[PDB]
């Protein structure tokens, strides 16, 4: 397939090829357009804090180390020795100086660099260059208000820069309530589901809550509950929908911060937000301080998805057109009680944990959906995400990116697949950005 | 077991097998072995109320654990473990109940099916309370759904059980550090 | 590969290239010029017989609903949402109205069309064009005395020309008896072998019965028992071999109406197919009554066998060049008594089922044979079906067809893969039909 | 068990299950496991015909069905819901028996290999008629062939075992309802 | 077992079951599944030290064959049948025992996961060694690591148990004919 | 990939690009240009002693059957039905006059040739071409004392010829201790590793030993346990490394007659060896007979290895890029006494066998590297093999071959992958001549 040319996805976004699902040539195509290019997240400085410290992470189909320095920054390599290429660490957490490699016993250090050599002088005398033989490096390692993400491409934008129109929805939950702690480890699934099935619906799909979390909605009694089975419609102006130049996208529902939650946890939750944007409405503004306490569920393009006030954190780890392991954190206000961080924590992995009980509830729309791209009489044909076309706007007074001022739509897949196919049909970010630089006319378009 | 001589065996571990090497009940063991049995056979009918009602106590914490893979040697990194794949009381598990049995929960149609193997049954009353049973059993778990999707579970269970409503023995913790770190059925949506 | 070019059969069908079991580029070539060209068996009026009912079943391997309509007629859809393309019906089998995706909750009517669209006004407002929405429709079904076939390719021939010669045998069992029934729900187990393994051997492959089944043939004392180890070969006028311009073919051996059944069914098979033959002697003629009391081996190109008399019924349907789900149904005449037919479905089952004792012969050859296809010394080697060959006749005036006038031969594979390799360099069925304007003269090539 | 409230539950299996929630009899259980243990053993070393003779009643109907996927809220569509895998008297049996044991069984050779493991044994005699025992177990069975091939079929057995000649306890009717719609392990041609 | 007509069975196979059918003693059974739960206890928590000093008697044989594919109708070609993945004496299962434990055995870091499913029990004194037991049972094994590897093990042991220290029962014969013949499980590096 | 162009391995096989352990379609290529071009391991005279003896084999991904004939010749056959593909022979050993398919029953001599076809005069009369309907046969078998290798390509050098300089440090062992026994059945076992990988550790890899197997160096000890964790290196002169045109190579540690053998062995063998090497002094000098006893760890290329002394002996059957099935047998001489021929054949599977201790402290080091040579971010990485490098000789006095005399070092390595890359970017063996005609000036580059 020629990838300069060919048309995965429509003019606007309004639709792709049901086959970038399922084509295994395009997932190789991929791991070079879309994972080695962009920023893919890693780990939180809370699972990292101390100097040694470290985690290992994927990157796209890569392993990395991702390790505090004892200058208090963070550095990420390949897992991979460099003598004959087998994988340094096998476990997932901990602290050391440096790793040592299993089979001839080579030592780097926890900053990469090759430190020692078994009978270096008997062996090598003076002719190994070790200064040359440190781990292969991520080139860029940037935080986000505690979230590390790392990219293998020097030439990407920053990591602010990259999030683009989304960073202002954000900042509310992960810069001005204090800041946001990662609780780990997560849990570790894999789903027969092509990465961009979770993303796609963790990106810009409300309108799937009411009809396959039916049985979610009803059991749990959430706050969201009054949709299940599709009994209601949410009010006018109950959200909004946006998207980015560089694909980040989300929706917004006003003011649900116990989101998937219980009864059990709503009345803590919805006094406790409440309790913080009244604080925060002197600090950045009535509408800023209610975004903090809304519900949004967000992908930071790639792969990358959360659901702020639930507290689900996700990455969509790809390992073939129709494989992806899902791995699951929670995320948890630094400033809340730790009885409720350890509760919030807990129901973040019931309802969306290896046994949650709502993600459940997505894993055959998602697993067949992919799997039906392989399907001969399938693969050209087009997925539709049109839903809110020619009612989007761009550089609106309040709310910034390409927005759709309705809580159901598909904005957000308009921007996440735009972004996706000027990165597939681009060799590098220059070219990406000639072909991004009237992204908002584009989706903006009637 | 001496632990600083058994160097893999971890104490929660010794403690666990030195409730059973003490004494031997072999009625017991048999009780045991019927409890866990009728449990299986009405989860595996996905009779999830009469569980509830006929096997679960009011004060239960149902729980199966991932344990994060760490170092052998490790003895620095001190942050959280593990994380509760379920961590459940008795309300939580209704809520489960609830989900698996509501007419809208599309991905039980067309119906799925369980076949559990119970092994290993092991059984010692607590010292302290003597209304307090301590049961060990392994399962091995069969879902099979949808034409052509198999998934098997393979676990250990610690359990507790004591005598509730009617004098019925009812379960009032379940433990289990599940072995598989990243898992390869889909999910773990089954109740172990 | 060139398809164009490449000589995988070689001419008059006398060898193939061991390669075409095991290619998996080949595999994907024949989803286009095989699967999505020819006709493919459905299902049967017995098992949707009244409006609203439905199942589901493979083309190739794409998957397809098949309803009966309100007006008697049965429409067939991919099995494939139009919104974002999850897997419409989970089930086998039913009776519906419509179908609703559990995705977003679209509704389709049993006759393809969008007929509902979660709050479509508040959402889509008057944007939606559902008429432009509706399911992706089987372009031609059409049924032969009650057994359903559909074809992707509107340019086909209809499926009683498609029959061609082979329609001549198959009339007095499945039209001149009454009609048969299809009894389910049928056996389904995948092997490890290519489709055209089995596709051949029912086809075609008398010679492997005495050897193969000899175990089948020793233990249950069925009619062809004699064969047992090659201990006796059939005598001289003991059946013929045919095929056809489209690739269908059989095998025919007279009188074998009690076909594998074990003794107890021989006695009441005998008598009941003997007298059925006694009334139509009178209504089609000696010849065509006796070929409906003979067991008839055939293979409706290029994926569906059976063998009459016998009551099976297969479907070899393609997974990948070494995987094939085998579905196994019963075959029964209407006017049967019902115990009777009851009995033959479970014998069926016993014989060719999922623990079919006949049908377990047969696996080894047939995975073996398949998976060779793929090792590296076997790709360019020849597959041998010149048995009989210089000795098959066109335009007899008894038997229509080429035909071989012996009970034992590779008569029908030479037309199978005849046809096959037209298709395989075809890009269309114009393109078919010049390649097959001399087909029966190749055939009868000495 | 209230199938209106478990709504997941089928009437056939609510009655399986009322038979060994009611008299239970330990030495039953015992006897049942070993009855069970020794068929299984039997089997393993491919003893067909000693299982015949001393396992399998002349009576014996010896059945495994496939059920169809249906709607779990269909209640229109009423075809035949499952077929026969098996479904065998005694003559039937024997002439699998020696299919299995002929020497041009090309696919015997070389020799098959089969382990069973049989678990969650319960054992009730029957009310009405008190020379009847119904035994329910679950059965993994792995068989291996050919260097590389390893099948592993998992199922719940329903069974009734009355005694026979010289008062062995023999089965007079096994039922499997296989939990796996489309099978994955080449062929079924396993005794269960 | 008259193998002349029970075609597809081996001398050694019918030797075996001719101990099991003869007299059967249900608390030897009973005691037998106690030993063994035990050991599989020990031995899936990784207390090799105190499986080797609990369960092991110093004159053990501990074998596990291969056997190499022959016809079943191969009468000349007689050449070692099989070759021996374990077949250890008290030592070398203790130099196993130490290589497990030691710190520089990169591959047990981070921690195994074993869970071990015994099944089929049967048990018989020897006729001649009043003080020999003779122990049948069948086990699955699963061997977790790794975040993705899992590997599971299925075999029949044929064992002999012996009175050792303190009267404690020793395991002094364990015999094992694998029943596949390529592994398809990374290594056989587990205690069957 | 252009394989005439690519430089997978550099100049001097300094290094190789990590791909080589992953990419599937190099994998292809190899099966035509390494395991159809190279000889391959197949039996040995002591498990096909009688005429009629038979076992099966695998060359590359092949199948064949390797016979004792009539006349005391070995010759070797695809173990595929010359009719329609099927497997001939399921059984791995046996004795017999000839294989009749399963299938149709054709019957074939253990020389090859169709002798029998069922029926024949009745279905093909004179028509069959039997004498061209012989099993496909291996074109060259040719034995080293008794172990027996094939080759497809009639052009190959004689297998003397290709062992190069190696032959000279087998032949104390192989020919001159009065010969060698292959104690069969052998453990089979798949790992998940490219065949490379155990290829390149065995043929030239001292330097893991005493970090890999660190384990079981210190429970064994076994006459090596002194490097246990690098806690030694060996002495200055302990050992020495040879490679060979054709790609053969081995380490040599003086002394090590007990090899892995725990101490248990060592006193006997120690005994028993130092014995043989007296009588030998005399036959082929001191230094030969010490190389007797000396402990060769030998890759034969491409996939046969061997620890002479410990007795392992080793082929690594390639599936796929990281897969390969691993058979391990005994090696014993002849004229040691039966008791400890017996235990020597228990203890090489005590320690390398299925379940082998030392083998196993080998498999995440084999697997991981293998399989990292599929991530994206290692494919064009560079495994180094520069130990040593700018000291090898060629033309030693003493020592033929290239060598490097030090026990630790990667000439081994180097010579293995010069091979390699000349078959892989070569169409035949004469472009491999030409691309070798500089071997060892290659190899002694400084
Ligand atoms: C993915 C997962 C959950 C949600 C959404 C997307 C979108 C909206 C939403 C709203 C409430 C609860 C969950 C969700
Ligand atoms: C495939 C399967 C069975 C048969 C044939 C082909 C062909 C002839 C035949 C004749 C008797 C019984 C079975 C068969
Ligand atoms: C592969 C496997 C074992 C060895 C070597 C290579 C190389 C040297 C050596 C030396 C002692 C024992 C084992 C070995
Ligand atoms: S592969 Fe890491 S030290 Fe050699
Ligand atoms: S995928 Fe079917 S309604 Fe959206
Ligand atoms: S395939 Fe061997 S005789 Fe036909
Ligand atoms: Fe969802
Ligand atoms: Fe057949
Ligand atoms: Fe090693």
């Amino acid at each position: 397939m020629n990838y300069n040319n060919k048309i995965l996805v429509s003019e606007s976004g309004l639709s792709q090829k049901h086959l970038i699902h399922g084509d295994e040539e395009l997932f190789q195509h991929e791991l070079k357009t879309i994972f080695a290019r962009n920023w893919l997240f890693l780990t939180h400085d809370s699972l990292i804090p101390a100097p040694g410290d470290y985690v290992t992470a994927k990157m796209g189909i890569d392993e990395v180390i991702v390790s505090r320095q004892n200058d208090g920054s963070i550095r990420a390599f390949l897992n991979v020795c460099r003598h004959r290429g087998k994988t340094l660490v096998s476990v997932e957490a901990g602290n050391a100086k440096g790793f040592v490699c299993s089979y001839h016993g080579w030592g780097f250090g926890s900053n990469g660099e090759l430190q020692s050599v078994p009978f270096e002088k008997d062996l090598y005398g003076e002719s190994l260059n070790k200064k040359c033989l440190g781990l292969k490096e991520v080139a860029r390692v940037e935080s986000f208000h505690g979230f590390i993400y790392g990219c293998f491409d020097q030439e990407a934008p920053p990591l602010m820069d990259y999030l683009g129109d989304a960073a202002w929805y954000l900042e509310p939950m992960f810069k001005h309530s204090g800041g946001l702690e990662l609780v780990g480890p997560p849990g570790k699934v894999v789903i027969k589901a092509n990465w961009k099935a979770p993303a796609e619906n963790f990106v810009g799909d409300a309108y799937h809550v009411g009809w396959t979390h039916a049985s979610s909605l009803r059991s749990g009694e959430s706050i969201f509950s009054s949709l299940a089975g599709n009994a209601a419609l949410p009010p006018e102006g109950a959200g909004l929908q946006m998207t980015s130049k560089y694909g980040s996208g989300m929706g917004v529902l006003w003011d649900g911060y116990s989101g998937v939650h219980s009864a059990d946890l709503v009345p803590e939750l919805m006094a406790f937000g409440g309790a913080k944007q009244e604080r925060l409405n002197k600090e950045i503004g009535d509408v800023r301080a209610r975004i903090y306490r809304s519900h949004l569920n967000c992908t930071v393009f790639p792969n990358n998805s959360m659901l702020t006030c639930s507290g689900v954190f996700k990455v969509w780890n790809p390992i073939d057109a129709n494989t992806t392991e899902v791995w699951t954190y929670a995320i948890v206000e630094k400033d809340m009680p730790e009885d409720l961080k350890r509760r919030l924590a807990d129901s973040v992995q019931r309802t969306f944990g290896p046994a949650g009980f709502w993600e459940s509830d997505d894993n055959d729309n998602m697993e067949t959906a992919s799997q039906n791209g392989k399907k001969y009489q399938s693969r050209d044909s087009d997925l539709l995400s049109n839903l809110g076309f020619g009612e989007d706007v761009y550089g609106d007074a309040v709310y910034p990116g390409v927005v759709g001022k309705s809580a159901i739509g598909e904005t957000s897949y308009r921007g996440f697949y735009r972004a996706y196919q000027a990165h597939v049909s681009s060799s590098n970010w220059a070219e990406f950005e000639h072909a991004s630089s009237t992204w908002h006319t584009e989706l903006t378009k009637t | 077991i001496n632990i600083q001589e058994d160097k893999l065996v971890s104490a929660h571990d010794a403690e666990e097998i030195l409730r059973f090497f003490n004494c031997h009940d072999s009625a017991l063991q048999q009780e045991a072995t019927t409890l866990l049995t009728q449990e299986a056979h009405l989860l595996d009918i996905q009779a999830y109320r009469a569980w509830l009602e006929h096997c679960v106590g009011s004060e239960v914490q149902y729980q199966v654990i991932s344990r994060e893979l760490r170092a052998a040697s490790e003895r620095r990194y001190k942050l959280n473990e593990a994380m509760n794949v379920y961590n459940e009381n008795f309300q939580q598990l209704k809520v489960r109940v609830e989900h698996q049995l509501d007419p809208q929960n599309w991905g039980n149609s067309p119906k799925l099916r369980f076949t559990r193997f119970i092994t290993n049954v092991q059984a010692a009353m607590d010292v302290n309370d003597k209304e307090l049973l301590h049961i060990r059993s392994n399962v091995i778990l069969h879902r099979a759904r949808r034409g052509n999707q198999v998934d098997v579970f393979y676990a250990a269970r610690e359990d507790k059980w004591k005598r509730g409503e009617g004098g019925v023995r009812k379960l009032v913790q379940r433990f289990v550090d599940y072995p598989e770190r990243i898992l390869q059925t889909h999910n773990l949506m089954v109740f172990l």
